[PDB]
């Protein structure tokens, strides 16, 4: 059974590897410290736009 | 009163109104009083700072917007009801 | 005058509203309005044509005031890049 189970892995490794690629890198990758209401006013005309996934939720950035 | 309403209920919203404003007025004349209208500096609205004595004429100028507004009810009915 | 403090405290930025931040506000209202306008002028007459002028510079006049209004409200020696 260690045949296939360590074939049956791999697969998983590399895919689990990525996420936590992706997870180091998100941990590390910045977000811009703007104001809320610019971030408004741009999902405003993305809405214009006909565009979902536009919500404005007010969260507050910290200094 | 009400089980069906008596004939002068616009009247009385329209008084409801008159009654807002003036009640309106008397709150900003007791903060003026009161000297707490000279100490109404700020607060957060929707991510941008708003005088409190503007938030306040605000409100004024939308309960005469409400009045304003009952009135075009009155005059041009069937849109603005809808 | 009256929501203008005895003393006050002098602090930047006020928006109205009625010049509601953000386009989806009086603004895009006043554009859609306008591309209305363009259709209907056309086979409109002299005088409905001219009423709709004078209301929509009327519009654009309040409208032009709210920014300046806006503006005025800031209070600038270390935001002048806003």
């Amino acid at each position: 059974q260690l045949l296939h189970s360590q074939q049956e892995l791999i697969p998983r490794a590399a895919q689990l590897l990525l996420s936590y690629y992706m997870i180091r890198w998100g941990s590390q990758c910045l977000a811009c410290a703007v104001p809320v209401d610019l971030l408004e006013s741009n999902l405003q005309h993305l809405s214009v736009l006909e565009l979902s996934d536009s919500q404005v939720e007010k969260r507050r950035y910290t200094s | 009163e009400e089980a069906a309403g008596f004939s002068n209920t616009s009247l009385i919203l329209l008084h409801q109104l008159e009654d807002k404003m003036k009640a309106h007025s008397f709150f900003v004349d007791f903060l003026h009083q009161v000297g707490l209208f000279s100490r109404l500096s700020t607060c957060q609205t929707k991510g941008m700072l708003v005088a409190t004595r503007l938030l306040l004429s605000e409100h004024a100028e939308k309960l005469s917007a409400a009045i304003v507004l009952k009135n075009h009810h009155a005059k041009l009915p069937v849109l603005v009801n809808s | 005058s009256l929501y203008k403090n005895e003393s006050g405290i002098q602090e930047p930025e006020h928006v109205p509203w009625t010049a509601s931040s953000g386009t989806a506000g009086i603004r895009s209202v006043v554009t859609r309005q306008h591309g209305i306008i363009l259709k209907v002028y056309p086979q409109a007459d002299s005088g409905l044509r001219t009423i709709l002028i004078e209301q929509l510079a009327a519009l654009l006049n309040y409208l032009l005031d709210d920014y300046v209004t806006q503006l005025k409200s800031i209070d600038k020696l270390a935001n002048e890049e806003r």
